RNA sequence: UUGAGAGAUACAAUUUGGGAAGAAAUUCCCAGAGUGUGUUUCUUUUGCGUUUAACCUGAACAGUCUCAUCGUGGGCAUCUUGCGAUUC
């Protein structure tokens, strides 16, 4: 009845019906992590809402090399209430484990409740500003994710870039200009933050500006070179 | 702003006096109030032009 | 989820069937709700069960 | 007051169906997607067909840009016309709710301004130079 | 003729080539970025320059 | 309170409480904590003014929880007796909410204050 | 605190060594190590912000 | 009818890459660019003139008493024919 299509990224799928929709397999049925709908065709499949997750808009925006894979491990900064890591957990499957980092407590409690229902999602309630506060728990993750709203966003990833990246491993950086300037064009911001990442051994490959989902945001894709 | 809007406050008890001013106490839009230094008199202006004068009978 | 609701929707948290009948047709909203079985509304009498 | 609940309720019927309606619907994206390339002659020899290793149609559409190696709707009835019409209507339904709700809010906004004329206070009848009538209550602390 | 070749030098100096729905820029060289502080932005320094060279004070 | 977040200074508070006093003249202002919670769910709220010295402070902390979901700006003016007197009401008011009316004469002066509140965020 | 027990300590270049040290945890091995790592994370947060 | 810069689009000449079809030339399809003209956009430099402008506010609606709301009666259909809105 419902046509289902493999997406070019593994784990991601796109369901086709009367209305088009972006979707993902689940690890555990019988649960809505944030009250999203799901389709069951038998194999369960779960929608991504692109206006709530920037990575969801990053895929559907059209993105060449998302480094998140099934077999790979992926670290996550900015896991506020776990709305996106339960999509990241459901795209890595059981084999990949996801490291979710958050500093805020009241949305962090939802992430504590979410680790009880997911084997991949483990929480990090420590500060992402100082990575050695949680150095013992994580080692050599393949690619990381940024969703933090701090202005030193090239700084906080760089301290997670040296210590936790697999070498020649990818990086995903989500930047808003509303964090940083709110006075100049968002294009002018993106030249400033790309040059910041070349100072920290990240060679950026592509950037994609989410135009219809969030205002003036971005995603930045790079490869962390020649450091572990 | 509003007509007939002078209110007296006793001290130190911070109680507004209740008997005066009544409803029928002609004031007008009070724009200028003044006390006597010595005799205890009270002079209240208006907008109509009529400075209507009282006497605090204690003093 | 309950504390994010205002005060006036904690009155009528139970009586939702008689509420949205009374708004969709122009009528009078129920005034107690599930709060009516508190020990304190019963201590009042008359219209004071509303207040 | 009963009028400004029935309009107020039917607005929230229409606004909560705006969220349930947009949640199923899919918006194709149009954003800037710049590719950073190390050398200017690799830059001059760029082609979207080569870099994304796609072909004709898989360049321009962003929902599924699949590999030519990955390549190695008629199951739904009438895929060219009927399905694409019923693809369009789910927009046009929630297009109408957004046209219904914003029309229905203005019925409340002109009713709530009428309901706030009855209460207390001293009101000033002003007219703008455009001709629209609004009021300005006097600066007076209601007790 | 003399100015027509300068405009084509801008087609050598440019780096952001648009490809329809896309665009492609290039990373600059590292040593040109490291050994030199980045260039003064106009929208700040004109605000300095216009303000001191203002008609409201009778300079010159 | 240390639970207070973004708390306006002495300067911006005079600008915020002036707009409150001009929105209560246009009757564009819903008053109180249990009514500012309403205008968030209807979405007709421009922004949310709240008090800081309310004892206990926890009775209005759900509004920073609610505004983060619905992306509506919010600050803390320091004292609830102040926001009460600037709102036109004899009782102290601990949370005030500016509604949305685009026909308003004060629309320009709201968006000047609204930009300063999103500046603190 | 490592400088208090009669031995030297140094840093600022061991991050590449700590990379190989974190690569060595796979060498001593891997999945069951993460399950010990899981309940470590599951307890160290739940102690902090909860209960 | 200043100087320059960038963008969009219309047009013509012309090219890039990818796919099939033809022995090659050639064919069609898809994606993309620069050049010539017309148009249009915003930002900037300079010349001359001008030094205030706009908005708000304080006791700023009211004795030809003002406004609100519910009704009644009449007009305007040779049409303010009247939106839970304000036709007089």
């Amino acid at each position: 009845k419902v046509v289902i299509e493999p997406h070019r990224h593994a784990g991601v799928y796109i369901a086709r019906g009367k209305e088009d929709l972006l979707v993902t397999k689940n690890m555990a049925p019988g649960e809505s992590v944030y009250g999203e709908k799901r389709i069951s065709v038998k194999v369960e499949y779960r929608v991504w809402n692109p206006f709530r997750s920037k990575l969801a808009a990053g895929i559907m925006g059209g993105l060449d090399e998302l480094f998140i894979a099934p077999g790979k491990k992926v670290l996550y900064l900015g896991a506020a209430s776990g709305t996106s890591v339960s999509h990241v957990s459901d795209v890595v499957g059981p084999e990949g484990v996801v490291y979710a980092v958050e500093f805020s407590h009241r949305p962090g409690r939802e992430l504590i409740s979410m680790a009880k229902k997911r084997p991949n999602i483990i929480p990090i309630i420590e500060d992402a500003r100082h990575p050695q506060k949680y150095r013992m728990l994580i080692g050599m993750v393949d690619c990381v994710f940024a969703d933090v709203a701090q202005p030193d966003q090239a700084r906080i990833i760089a301290l997670n870039s040296h210590m936790f990246l697999k070498d020649q491993g990818g990086v995903v950086i989500s930047i808003k200009a509303n964090c940083i300037d709110s006075t100049v064009d968002a294009e002018t911001v993106f030249a400033r933050e790309v040059q910041k990442l070349r100072e920290e051994r990240i060679k950026p490959l592509e950037q994609l500006t989410l135009e219809p989902y969030e205002r003036d945001h971005c995603i930045v894709v790079g490869r962390y070179m020649r450091s572990g | 702003a509003v007509k007939d809007a002078l209110r007296l406050v006793h001290l130190p008890s911070c109680s507004v006096f209740s008997n005066w001013p009544t409803s029928g106490t002609p004031l007008g839009k009070v724009t200028s109030v003044a006390f006597s230094p010595s005799g205890g008199l009270l002079a209240v202006g208006n907008e109509q032009g009529k400075v209507r004068l009282w006497k605090l009978n204690h003093y | 989820s309950l504390a994010k609701s205002p005060a006036s929707t904690i009155q009528i948290l139970g009586a939702e069937k008689a509420l949205f009948r009374a708004l969709k047709t122009k009528h009078d909203t129920p005034k107690y709700g599930l709060l009516y079985h508190a020990s304190l509304v019963g201590q009042a009498t008359g219209k004071n069960k509303g207040k | 007051t009963q009028d400004s609940n029935y309009v107020r309720t039917l607005r929230q019927i229409e606004l909560k169906k705006l969220e349930k309606g947009a949640k199923q619907l899919m918006f194709k994206s149009s954003g800037n997607h710049t590719i950073f390339v190390d050398s200017r002659e690799k830059m001059n020899e760029f082609t979207p067909e080569k870099f994304f290793n796609t072909t004709s149609e898989m360049v321009n559409r962003s929902e599924n840009r699949l590999t030519k190696d990955q390549l190695a709707n008629a199951s739904s009835i009438m895929p060219k016309e009927s399905l694409d019409k019923k693809k369009l209507k789910k927009f046009k339904q929630v297009k109408q709710h957004l046209q219904r709700e914003t029309q229905l809010k203005q019925v409340q906004q002109r009713m709530d301004a009428q309901r706030e004329l009855l209460k207390k206070g001293s009101k000033k009848k002003i007219v703008d130079s455009s001709g629209k009538i609004s009021f300005k209550w006097k600066k007076q602390r209601k007790r | 003729i003399k100015t027509k070749k300068r405009k084509t030098l801008k087609n050598l100096r440019k780096d952001s080539v648009k490809r329809g729905k896309f665009r492609v820029q290039l990373l600059s060289t590292t040593q040109d970025s490291k050994t030199l502080p980045p260039k003064k932005e106009s929208s700040i320094i004109r605000s300095k320059d216009r303000w001191l060279n203002r008609k409201a004070l009778n300079k010159g | 309170n240390p639970k207070a977040f973004p708390l306006a200074d002495a300067a911006l508070t005079q600008q915020i409480l002036d707009v409150v006093q001009q929105a209560a003249n246009l009757r564009q202002l819903k008053k109180g904590a249990n009514e500012a919670t309403k205008t968030l769910n209807r979405g007709i709220s421009e922004f949310i003014i709240m008090a800081a010295d309310c004892e206990p402070i926890e009775i209005l902390l759900h509004l920073p929880l609610l505004c983060e979901d619905k992306n509506v700006p919010y600050v803390f003016v320091p004292s609830r007796v102040a926001l009460g007197r600037a709102c036109g009401v004899s009782r102290p008011v601990i949370a005030a909410s500016i509604t949305t009316n685009d026909a308003s004469a004060i629309k320009t002066q709201i968006y000047a204050v609204k930009d300063k509140i999103e500046t603190l965020l | 605190x490592x400088x208090x027990x009669x031995x030297x300590x140094x840093x600022x270049x061991x991050x590449x060594x700590x990379x190989x040290x974190x690569x060595x945890x796979x060498x001593x091995x891997d999945n069951d190590l993460s399950k010990m790592s899981l309940g470590l994370a599951h307890s160290i947060g739940r102690h902090k912000l909860k209960f």
